[PDB]
C-alpha cells in the first residue's frame, strides 16, 4: 500500500545533512514519519539534523521512539543522552550512558564516555555538599535590599504573605477594571525570577502607583535564581496599590511545578519549609484572568477546549485550588495558538491549542476585541497572531541566561486599546 | 567557591589551636558529606 | 567499615565539647576526601 514511500524520502532528507541543509532536512523528515510511524532508523536520522539547530526539548522525545521500536539502535540511543547532557540535567543521560555496556562487550571507547558522563555528578554532588503597612520608603529599601543581595527578615515577609492573601480573596476570578479616555496601563509578560529584569522595567516605565497601573500576567517564579524577591515585591505593590496593581495566576504559581522548577527548593534554602507552604497558600487566591473597559481580557494560559466559554462562567471558577489535568482553568493556564484551524493536542502534553477561529468565535460571544497571553518565549519578545485577535507579549528577557531573546511591555489606553508594544534588553544581572 | 573557601577556614581554623565557635554546623557538614559519599540522597 | 567507623568516632569526640590530641590526622582525612570529590587521582 504505503510500504514504498519509506526509503523515497530517505536518500533526499539524509542528503540535506551533507549540504549542512538541516531546516529542509527536518522538513523531509517529517514527510517519511508522517507516511511510516513505525521504523526506528528515520526516528534516529531525524536527531542529528533537529539537534544541530540547538533545539533540544522536542529531540529528547523524538531519540525515545528510535529506542522503543529497536533497542539495538545505539545509534539513536547516544543521542537521547546527548540532549539529555545538552538540557543539562544528570540521571537521564548517565543511565542511557550506563545502559550500553549491558548489550555491548568490552570494545573499545564505549566506556569512556560513561565515565566522562560519570566525571560530571560528581561535580553536582560537590555542589550538593512600618506598622504592616509598606510604605514608598519601605518599598525603595526593599528595591535596594534586594539590589544588594540579602533577604528580608521574616516576619515582614510573613505581614506581607498574610495581607496579600486578605486582599486576594476578595476578589473575583475575572476582575473587571474600568479605564478612563487618559490614563494608560502597563502589561507585563513572564517574570520567572528576574528580579534585576524587573527593576529595568521599573526604571524605563517609572515605578507603579496610582497613576502608572500595572498588571502582570503570571510566572513570577520558577527557572531563576531571585524568584522569592522578584514575588516578594509583587506582593508588596500588590498591597500598596491594591487599586492599580493586579497579579494574575499563572502555571508556575502550581505546586506541583514549585517543587520541581527551583521556587520550593529557592524558599527552602533561603526560609522555612511552611513559608514555602505560605507561598501556595496566598498563591491559589490569585486571579486567572482580568477584563479591561469590557473590551481587552487578558490570562496567563488563553482560551479553552470547551465551545460555550462565557464571561460569567470565568467568574464562576474556584480559585483556591491545585489546577485540574483539564477543564476550564487548566486551560486558562495552559493554552497556546495554532496558525492553522481547529483544536490540536498541545505541544506541552496538557491543555489543547486554539486556532484562529476560536479566538474570533471567543470574542465575538464574549463582546471582546482581542486577547494577550503570554505562557510563552518569544524572539522579539511581542508577537502577534490571529490577525492581531491573539497578542503574545514578553517580559523575560535572556531566559535562562541561554535563549537572549528580547523583552516587551505593553501600554494600554482607554481612548485607544491598540497594544503599544516597548521593548527592553538583556540587562545583566 | 563560597562552599570551598568557607570548608578551608574552617578546617584550617580547627588544626591551630582555636575553638570553633559552633561544633554543630561542623558536625553536619560532616554527616552530609558522608551520605552524599554512601549514596542517601534526598 | 573502618574508616567510617573512625570518622564517626572522631566527629563525635569533637562535637562534644572534648579536645582532640592529633588534628592534623583529622585534617588530611578530611583533604583526602575533598581531592576525591573534586577531580585530582592523587
Amino acid at each position: 500500500g504505503a510500504l514504498k514511500r519509506a526509503e523515497e524520502l530517505k536518500t533526499q532528507a539524509n542528503d540535506y545533512f551533507k549540504a549542512k541543509d538541516y531546516e529542509n532536512a527536518i522538513k523531509f523528515y517529517s514527510q517519511a514519519i508522517e507516511l511510516n510511524p513505525s521504523n526506528a532508523i528515520y526516528y534516529g536520522n531525524r536527531s542529528l539534523a533537529y539537534l544541530r539547530t540547538e533545539c533540544y526539548g522536542y529531540a529528547l522525545g523524538d531519540a525515545t521512539r528510535a529506542i522503543e521500536l529497536d533497542k539495538k539502535y545505539i545509534k539513536g540511543y547516544y543521542r537521547r543522552a546527548a540532549s539529555n547532557m545538552a538540557l543539562g540535567k544528570f540521571r537521564a543521560a548517565l543511565r542511557d550512558y550506563e545502559t550500553v555496556v549491558k548489550v555491548k562487550p568490552h570494545d573499545k571507547d564505549a566506556k569512556m564516555k560513561y565515565q566522562e558522563c560519570n566525571k560530571i555528578v560528581k561535580q553536582k554532588a560537590f555542589e550538593r555538599a512600618e506598622d504592616g503597612k509598606v510604605t514608598i520608603s519601605f518599598m525603595k529599601e526593599l528595591m535596594q535590599w534586594y539590589k544588594d543581595q540579602k533577604k528580608l527578615h521574616r516576619k515582614c515577609a510573613y505581614q506581607i504573605l498574610v495581607q496579600v492573601k486578605e486582599v486576594l480573596s476578595k476578589l473575583s476570578t475575572l476582575v473587571e477594571t474600568t479605564l478612563k479616555e487618559t490614563e494608560k496601563i502597563t502589561v507585563c509578560g513572564d517574570t520567572h525570577g528576574q528580579f534585576y529584569d524587573l527593576l529595568n522595567i521599573f526604571e524605563l516605565n517609572g515605578l507603579p502607583s496610582e497613576t502608572n497601573p500595572y498588571i502582570f500576567n503570571g510566572d513570577f517564579v520558577d527557572r531563576g535564581s531571585f524568584s522569592v524577591e522578584v514575588i516578594l515585591t509583587l506582593f508588596g505593590f500588590k498591597l500598596l496599590y491594591p487599586d492599580h496593581f493586579h497579579l494574575l495566576r499563572g502555571n508556575h504559581e502550581t505546586d506541583n511545578m514549585n517543587q520541581i522548577y527551583g521556587f520550593e527548593g529557592e524558599v527552602k534554602a533561603k526560609y522555612t519549609a511552611q513559608m514555602y507552604e505560605l507561598f501556595s497558600e496566598v498563591f491559589e487566591w490569585l486571579p486567572l484572568a482580568q477584563c479591561i473597559n469590557g473590551k481587552v481580557l487578558i490570562m496567563h494560559g488563553g482560551l479553552f477546549s470547551e465551545d460555550g466559554v462565557t464571561l460569567d462562567d470565568i467568574r464562576k471558577i474556584e480559585r483556591n485550588r491545585q489546577p485540574p489535568d483539564s477543564g476550564p482553568m487548566c486551560d486558562l493556564l495552559w493554552s497556546d495558538p495554532q496558525p492553522q484551524n481547529g483544536r490540536s493536542i498541545s505541544k506541552r502534553g496538557v491543555s489543547c491549542q486554539f486556532g484562529p477561529d476560536v479566538t474570533k468565535a471567543f470574542l465575538e460571544e464574549n463582546n471582546l476585541d482581542y486577547i494577550i497571553r503570554s505562557h510563552e518565549v518569544k524572539a522579539e519578545g511581542y508577537e502577534v497572531a490571529h490577525g492581531g485577535r491573539c497578542v503574545t507579549v514578553f517580559s523575560a528577557p535572556n531566559y535562562c541566561d541561554q535563549m537572549g531573546n528580547k523583552a516587551s511591555y505593553i501600554h494600554l489606553q482607554g481612548s485607544d486599546l491598540r497594544p503599544q508594544f516597548h521593548q527592553f534588553t538583556a540587562v545583566p544581572h | 567557591v563560597k562552599d570551598l573557601v568557607v570548608l578551608l577556614f574552617e578546617t584550617a581554623l580547627l588544626s591551630s589551636g582555636f575553638s570553633l565557635e559552633d561544633p554543630q554546623t561542623h558536625s553536619n557538614r560532616i554527616y552530609r558529606m558522608i551520605k552524599l559519599g554512601l549514596g542517601i540522597d534526598e
